[PDB]
């Protein structure tokens, strides 16, 4: 695709995704089943006031990917900006 | 089957040595055997759990597992390509075993090497590298004294084959 | 052209002792080649650059001083099917007091595309006066000059080396520049050619060149172009160094040992220098014996940092450079240290020193850039607001302070409030005053913000809801009894400012990987693509997220009390029964919306079997909290009724259950206060069932608002494709025809189904 075309296809799709995100259910399960499984992410970092997605990640790891992380030997590190700030900035105690 | 379900078949794990009723040796890649004992640490219990006050059928399984000082995946499919290469070197040299005199039991089948259609060396290289070990089938004795000339001594084969034959008079 | 065979890799890794499993041949994995196999590919291109006549030296006193590797950003490592060629260019031949330095940068090509650069550096020791045949090519540091007064534009237009080719006003300029020096004595220059491009960052994130640099002079003593940028601007610094460097591993673990002989590495890499192998050449140049190859100590220490710093992952190390500060005899034992010091572009700067342990003298001083682990960023939505969001991150971080200060003075100049005092000193009500000349310029922002919502009857109720702000209004009051920071149109600009304040502080420290996959929940969505895809500025983000808060709030009809018959409920299906499935409750929601002809939908698909959030009218919410209570005591599982009953007769089975609780739901006073159930936690503070089909009518003014706040040129697709996980279509963002259909089947869009029809004009 030409670079002028592949913006316009992405421009309309990015707006139609956000505008209809307002009125369609957020599917955070198979969202979590992408960046835990399809991408195999070690560092999951929440940025927010309180870990409502770090705790939402840890409940999906133990329910769906505990025997998965043992078999493929991934050590997933869950992190938030609320509590785990010293681990992100690499200023460890 | 829990661990190999998350892994390809080139990292599949199989039973290699069966040293008894409750003595097994697993074999595979070292990283996927490390995938085995991470799962087991979730379902095992520490030795000082003191399950004496919980009834028997609702106890948790306890075990000790650790890697052996062995630097090849013996008795598995990982070395099946090596088996054709080894007996080619047997053919290039003067390696052959003549007429047998005492019965030597097969390790996988449990049969005698005196009754073979095949030669012995191209049988035994299929038997160290590829085929698993059924040890208590292989020492299905009529025997009173058993001598381990092998390594280990107090840690050798003789101590683990002692516990299989504690009350059978060996 | 060299072809990377499988035999050439294994002979190389055996010669250097690289144990790492990515380089040995295994089925189910493409056999990877070493990055130190660059010098095997590119030796005959590099050392051909010290043979020309203009660089005339005693070659037998050559000292290999430093070599460095650099993977090109976006290039894959070498494989065993790759047909690989090399072009090398020579950078700097300069006469030093310690000799004649030669730097050669050899860029290794593969199928046309470049893969990695090898920055090698030599030295003809001695004294050399050949200033006629010396030169230097340097790529200068990008300096970002920030223009703040009005005399500053007058200064560089007096500089004859600057020539702007456009009539474009500019705030800040980055000069990405390259130089070519020629010498005439030790520190005078015979000629300088300095060219370069000047760059402007637009508010729509498009980079357009403003002009050029063309400097050229003879018999100078310094470069004016760089000395102007040295004082009148800051360098664009990417190597951000920590305050206290952290050691990676400590103890004795680190040792390595020299070979017995240098003959295996010489025949592999082609490094046939007889200093390393021969007794007589090494004794001729008075060097202490048949010393080790430098390229062995390159590949040996790099194999140490690849397993002890990158956790034996071969793809992580992307850059490695070392200085051959000392010499090592064979069988010497080398103890190295390994230290994590800085960051650049999300990959870890790691500095190493290799010391001969029986002498304690340094041999190598090196530096490596390895990738981080595979990182993903999730952004928190609304629900977790509290007073004091990141004010320690506002008081202590520069870069996070300029995103709050830039945003509240976009609120206080265009909407009439300050978002800092909403976060810091949370009020219960806020009066917006429409005062003088600029105050009448603020209330007509509020008059233009009109949402349109057609009813269910098909009649277009083009009606005015803001009677409260009209051409005579001088003040409007925002009221919320809990607090303004908990009110909907103020909670969400407070989050996306806080989450971009934390992101741009994290981004300024060099922490952002290139292979990241980022996401956000409901409100977080915007906080993501404004952070990582930078699709809208700080000022245009805060308009959308405030407009979205007023789009969702008055989309639901209120009574005289300002309360509503709608709401949201968080559902834990594990608390009713351990055998209560995912398909258990979403079957319950399916039938009870079909029976009563109400709207009830689960809007947050957060966690399998533990965290769902159901939304709809409160009569359906009092229905659902009573069904999941009565199915706890009766222990009725639907999936066990699948083998007990047929497919259709479960629809007639629910009338004995749900009609009893639906009648008692209407027997309560209709705008009910929801109580806590056994498997039900009602969200206290919410009143609008967003992410449901109720708000489908209210999208069309909001969909028009994004088309002027998200400009056409700001969409950089490379940060979107495969890294952005939406919430509408929860598989990653990709512009393929199967992806648009998955969007269109879920929302019945109008604009994509036009381009889904005439799809074939893409290539």
């Amino acid at each position: 695709m030409k670079p002028e075309i592949e913006q316009e296809l992405s421009h309309t799709l990015l707006t139609e995704l956000l505008a209809y995100q307002f009125a369609s259910p957020v599917r955070w399960i198979e969202t979590q089943d992408v960046f835990l499984k399809q991408h195999n992410t070690e560092r999951i970092i929440e940025i927010g006031p309180s870990p409502t997605l770090a705790g939402m990640a840890n409940r999906t790891i133990k329910a769906k990917y505990e025997s998965y992380d043992a078999a493929l030997s991934l050590q997933r590190q869950v992190l938030c900006y609320s509590k785990d700030a010293k681990e992100i900035y690499y200023k460890p105690d | 089957e829990q661990t190999n379900s998350h892994l390809p078949r080139e990292k599949h794990i199989a039973i290699s040595l069966i040293n008894g009723a409750r003595n097994l040796v697993l074999s595979g890649p070292p990283e996927s055997l490390y995938g085995f004992n991470l799962n087991l640490r979730n379902q095992k219990a520490p030795m000082g759990l003191d399950q004496s006050r919980v009834p028997f059928s609702e106890r948790k399984l306890k075990c000790s597992n650790r890697f052996l000082p062995i630097f090849a995946p013996f008795h598995s499919h990982l070395l099946a390509d090596a088996t054709e290469l080894i007996l080619d070197d047997v053919k290039e040299h003067g390696l052959s075993f003549e007429g047998l005199k005492i019965p030597v039991y097969d390790t996988f089948d449990g049969s005698d090497f005196q009754a073979l259609k095949e030669p012995i060396i191209d049988r035994v290289v299929k038997l160290i590298t590829e085929l698993p070990v059924h040890w208590e089938e292989a020492t299905n004795h009529k025997a009173t004294h058993i001598l381990d000339f092998g390594p280990g001594g107090v840690s050798g084969l003789g101590v683990l084959t002692h516990r299989n034959k504690e009350g059978t008079g060996a | 052209e060299i072809t990377i065979s499988s035999q050439t890799i294994s002979e190389f890794t055996h010669a250097i002792g690289n144990k790492c499993d990515a380089f040995v041949d295994r089925p189910g994995k493409a056999t990877l080649a070493p990055m130190d196999f660059a010098i095997v590919i590119g030796w005959k291109a590099i050392i051909k650059a010290i043979f020309p006549k203009s660089v005339d030296g005693d070659l037998l006193k050559l000292v290999h001083l430093s070599n460095g590797y650099k993977m090109i950003t976006g290039a894959a490592p070498l494989k065993k099917g790759d047909v690989v060629s090399t072009k090398a260019e020579i950078k700097a031949v300069l006469n030093q007091p310690s000799g004649k330095l030669v730097e050669v940068v050899g860029t290794i090509y593969r199928e046309g595309k470049p893969v990695m650069e090898v920055t090698s550096q030599f030295l003809y020791r001695g004294e050399y006066n050949d200033y006629c045949n010396t030169f230097q090519k340097v790529t200068e540091t990008p300096v970002q000059v920030a223009f703040k007064s009005a005399k500053d534009l007058a200064v560089l237009r007096s500089k004859e080396w600057f020539h702007l080719e456009k009539d474009v006003q500019f705030d800040v300029l980055t000069f990405r520049c390259e130089s070519t020096y020629k010498f005439k004595s030790a520190n005078v220059y015979s000629s300088i050619k300095t060219t370069g491009q000047v760059l402007l960052e637009l508010p729509t994130k498009e980079v357009i060149q403003v002009g050029s640099v063309d400097y050229e002079a003879g018999t100078s003593y310094g470069n004016p172009v760089t000395d102007y940028l040295s004082r009148n601007g800051k360098t664009i610094e990417e190597s951000v160094i920590f305050e206290n460097a952290i050691p990676l591993s400590s103890g004795e673990e680190l040792t390595s040992k020299a070979p017995g002989t240098n003959e295996p590495y010489a025949i592999v890499s082609g490094d046939y220098n007889p200093i390393h192998v021969s007794r007589v050449f090494a004794a001729y140049a008075k060097l202490p014996g048949t010393i080790t190859h430098g390229m062995y100590s390159s590949a040996s220490i790099r194999a140490l940092v690849e397993e002890w710093a990158a956790n034996n992952v071969a793809a992580r190390v992307r850059a490695f450079k070392c200085d051959f500060v000392g010499m090592v005899l064979p069988n010497d034992t080398l103890q190295t240290t390994m230290e994590h010091v800085g960051m650049i572009n999300g990959r870890k700067i790691i500095k190493v020193e290799t010391r001969n342990v029986e002498t304690e003298l340094p041999v190598l001083i090196g530096e490596a850039e390895i990738e981080q682990p595979t990182t993903t960023y999730v952004f928190t939505g609304q629900g977790s607001q509290e007073q004091g969001m990141g004010m320690e991150l506002y008081n202590s971080s520069e870069v996070a302070r300029e995103v709050w200060d830039k945003a509240d003075r976009h609120f206080v100049n265009n909407y009439g409030f300050s978002i800092l005092d909403i976060v810091q000193n949370n009020p219960n009500e806020l009066t917006i005053h429409f005062g003088g000349a600029k105050g009448r310029a603020i209330r007509d922002n509020y008059i233009g913000m009109m949402f349109e919502t057609i009813g269910e009857d098909g009649a277009l109720k083009s009606e005015k809801i803001f009677k409260d702000i009209d051409e005579t209004t001088t003040s409007y009051t925002f009221v919320s009894p809990t607090g303004l920071l908990s009110a909907t149109q103020f909670t969400q600009p407070a989050l996306t400012l806080m989450e971009k304040a934390a992101y741009e502080d994290i981004k300024s420290k060099g922490l952002i990987p290139s292979d990241i996959m980022f996401a956000g929940h409901s409100l977080g969505e915007y906080s993501a693509l404004s952070s990582l895809a930078n699709v809208m500025p700080i000022e245009s983000l805060v308009d959308v997220v405030f407009y979205r808060g007023m789009t969702m709030q008055v989309a639901v009809p209120r009574d005289e009390l300002g309360r509503s018959n709608y709401g949201m409920v968080a559902v834990n299906p594990s608390r009713v029964s351990a055998t209560f499935d995912d398909s258990a409750l979403r079957f319950v929601v399916d039938e009870v919306a079909n029976k009563t002809k109400w709207l009830l939908e689960i809007v947050n698909y957060n966690v399998e079997n533990q965290q769902y959030v159901a939304a709809g009218d409160l009569r359906a919410l009092d229905t659902l909290t009573n069904v999941l209570n009565v199915l706890k005591i009766n222990k009725i599982d639907i999936v066990k009724l699948q083998e007990q009953m047929s497919i259709e007769k479960v629809k007639e089975h629910l009338y004995e259950i749900v009609d009893e609780v639906a009648a008692k739901s209407l027997a309560k006073p209709q705008p009910i206060d929801l109580e806590r159930g056994f498997a039900v936690i009602p969200l206290k503070g919410i009143s609008v069932p967003f992410h449901s089909s109720y708000l489908m009518s209210g999208v069309k003014p909001f969909q028009r608002f994004l088309c002027k706040k998200i400009p056409k040129s700001s969409v950089k697709p490379q940060d979107l494709i495969g890294k952005y996980i939406p919430n509408l279509t929860a598989k990653p963002f990709e512009l393929t025809k199967e992806y648009f259909q998955s969007v269109y089947d879920l929302t019945k869009s109008e604009k994509i189904k036009s381009i889904l029809d005439n799809w074939e004009q893409y290539e």
